[PDB]
């Protein structure tokens, strides 16, 4: 446990609440990729099966349950409650090009050939590309609302802080996980265009055009 | 290997 990990967990929970409250208060999920929310829910489901085999801490258990709860709730608001404002015509990313290959790669490239480890690996590879449908939707529609960009900033910053956390844990604890690291780098580089546009445009009162 | 992060 270090400040980079804690700030990364707070940044991830901030992003999840920003999106959930934006949809709930506005009674609309316009411009939100439902597909990326299905992918994030699927990451939490496959990663957190260890809730049944391990107890690390009350913080670890609580955060996992909150993430599963908010990811499933976000999916429910998009596809059931406010489905009248879900823009299916613009959320056209073919997620089978992500799930089928990521699934195949988790079975072949992992730390152990056992069901719980293969499922954890799937969650790591899938998370690295889970935001692709949302970024693809923004480029298609042309615009991204300010609150949508704050959601994307805090979501992108979370795994960037986890990379710093892995440098810290490697130096001080001798801990190293190459699958999480390489996937974490892939996950963060996919935000590079967004980060540049958020800092130079959004933080200066301008339009984010992907 | 044990997974201690989110
Ligand atoms: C209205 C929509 C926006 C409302 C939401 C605003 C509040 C969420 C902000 C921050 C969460 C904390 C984590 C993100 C901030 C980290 C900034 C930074 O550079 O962190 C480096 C880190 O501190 C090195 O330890
Ligand atoms: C619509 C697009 C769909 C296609 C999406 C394709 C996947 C994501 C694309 C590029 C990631 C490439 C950069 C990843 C490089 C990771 C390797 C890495 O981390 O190398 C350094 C070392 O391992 C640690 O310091
Ligand atoms: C364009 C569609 C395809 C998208 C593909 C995106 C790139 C991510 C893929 C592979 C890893 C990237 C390179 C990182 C390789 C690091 C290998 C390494 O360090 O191996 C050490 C050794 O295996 C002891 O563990
Ligand atoms: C559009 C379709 C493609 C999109 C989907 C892309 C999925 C993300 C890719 C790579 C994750 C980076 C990690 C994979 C590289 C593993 C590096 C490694 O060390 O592998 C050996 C392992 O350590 C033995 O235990």
């Amino acid at each position: 446990m270090n400040i980079f990990r804690l700030t990364g967990d707070l940044s991830h929970l901030a992003a999840i609440i920003i999106l959930l409250l934006k949809i709930w208060k506005s009674r609309s999920c316009a411009g939100i990729s439902g597909k990326s929310q299905l992918l994030f829910a699927l990451v939490f489901t496959t990663r957190y099966l260890d809730l049944f085999t391990s107890f690390i801490s009350l913080y670890n258990t609580s955060m996992k349950l909150i993430y599963i709860a908010c990811s499933y709730a976000t999916v429910y608001l998009i596809y059931m409650k406010f489905k009248a404002t879900y823009d299916g015509n613009h959320d056209t990313f073919r997620v089978e090009f992500l799930i089928v290959p990521v699934g195949g790669l988790s079975f072949l490239v992992n730390h152990d050939f056992s069901p719980l480890e293969i499922l954890w690996t799937f969650s790591i590879y899938l998370e690295s590309v889970a935001i692709l449908p949302q970024l693809f939707m923004i480029s298609k529609t042309g615009e991204a609302e300010t609150i949508t960009t704050h959601y994307l900033f805090f979501l992108g910053l979370y795994r960037a802080l986890y990379l710093v956390n892995w440098i810290w844990r490697y130096y001080f604890e001798g801990f190293f996980d190459l699958i999480a690291v390489v996937a974490g780098v892939v996950q963060t580089v996919l935000y590079c265009d967004f980060f540049y546009l958020y800092v130079t445009k959004v933080l200066k009162g301008k339009k984010l055009s992907l | 290997a044990e997974h201690d992060e989110f």
